[PDB]
């Protein structure tokens, strides 16, 4: 009882491209050098607004609607920062050495030094962006990857409420399998041999472990900044943060 | 009570 | 070189041959558990495993072709993910239990002896359950463990390109294993993805475990060995 | 050099 499984590869790709959230702007103001407080205010204000559009995007990912509210919530709570980050890296692909947080907020690694401990995170995002541009990552592959993160990241932490044993989530794994099929279709369609298809599938999925690592580092950095309470975080951003620690 | 709840519920 | 000229079968044999032994803990059952003693057992065991892990890495095709500096970095990044993937593998046929050593099988209830540790046990127990669902094979396990060694530090350090060619060989090896087990092409690509997606969860648990270990270091619950301390401080 | 370094050299 899920439309997702009936979709062909072309239909899956088309639905995912159609789901894409808009590119948002940062709050104009040419006043330069940013301070630590300024930069963090800009980045968290942005991420707060991106979050609202991420929820709409999630609801348009084939198979996501078929889940219960609580499962949707669990998946989004687990993956939100990974999803913001891969989005950021994607946008930043054609600006080597820079992070395109917004069209009017293009930052270099030196600007990461504005915030204590942020440059490390900047350096990992930039490496991921170079890795994507060096792989010639395509928009169609990217939307597949981003949906895999949504469905995969929290899937192994559905534990029973008492006894906390892993609840098996067949629907989610079936949708994940459909997305894998869709990725291979894209690679075959781009002219890759079978060996090149499987090699590239692996390369792309291995990057998701680096993206998990960055999310965890960013989560700790975020939590650190809210403790020093430099920046006031939106309640939404605080609740997403609170789901982790 | 979660903001996520109503954003999801719309 | 050498690693790039291996047949899939030869890759599997090399990896299998390199496997470290399963070590015993010093668990004395006439010794009531405390937060301090459990933490001492687990870190003493980990400390001994690291010595074998360092010698295992030397035998992963391609690893010794890297510079000493690069080898150090890869191991610093991946050491806990590797101990954890070994643990879950060992625990696979013991539902509800983590088999740290043959003489040390722990429940989640036992994990509650150490503050903050039960949430880590739960994540490891869930990973073991996933391995069980997927019927993970020993040959698939050794490939994944080698993928972790080579992949985890690769984007946080040319010979970097060498690492990716070896990674591709291991991918080729997993597919060969799956074709030989009778899976269709579709099934092969789908199982490949399923196996690599669990590496994301292994990274996650490693991230969490590293923060728990560090909090225990700061709390001074139990003396950490020098190697373990250096492995831990490489992350901050 | 660190411990890991020398064990790798051995
Ligand atoms: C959500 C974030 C807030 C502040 C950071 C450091 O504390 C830096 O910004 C990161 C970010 C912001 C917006 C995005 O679209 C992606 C990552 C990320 C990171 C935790
Ligand atoms: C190396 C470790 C020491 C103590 C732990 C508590 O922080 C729990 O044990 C973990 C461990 C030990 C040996 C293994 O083979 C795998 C994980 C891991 C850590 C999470």
């Amino acid at each position: 009882n899920s439309l997702a499984l009936s979709l062909t590869a072309d239909q899956m790709v088309s639905a995912l491209l159609d789901a894409e959230p808009p590119i948002l702007y940062s709050e104009y103001d040419p006043t330069r050098p940013f301070s630590e407080a300024s930069m963090m205010g800009l980045l968290t204000n942005l991420a707060d607004r991106e979050l609202v559009h991420m929820i709409n995007w999630a609801k348009r990912v084939p198979g996501f609607v078929d889940l219960t509210l609580h499962d949707q919530v669990h998946l989004l709570e687990c993956a939100w920062l990974e999803i913001l980050m891969i989005g950021l890296v994607w946008r930043s692909m054609e600006h080597p050495g820079k992070l395109l947080f917004a069209p009017n907020l293009l930052l270099d690694r030196n600007q990461g030094k504005c915030v204590e401990g942020m440059v490390e995170i900047f350096d990992m995002l930039l490496a991921t962006s170079s890795r994507f541009r060096m792989m010639n990552l395509q928009g169609e592959e990217f939307v597949c990857l981003k949906s895999i993160i949504l469905l995969n990241s929290g899937v192994y932490t559905f534990l029973s409420s008492t006894l906390k044993s892993l609840e098996e989530k067949d629907h989610i794994h079936r949708v994940l399998d459909k997305i894998t099929d869709t990725l291979i279709h894209l690679m075959a369609k781009a002219g890759l041999t079978l060996q090149q298809q499987h090699q590239r599938l692996a390369q792309l999925l291995l990057i998701l472990s680096h993206i998990r690592h960055m999310s965890n580092k960013g989560m700790e950095h975020l939590y650190s900044m809210k403790c020093k309470n430099v920046v006031p975080l939106s309640d939404l951003l605080l609740e997403m943060l609170d789901a982790h620690r | 009570h979660k903001i996520l709840h109503r954003l999801l519920q719309d």
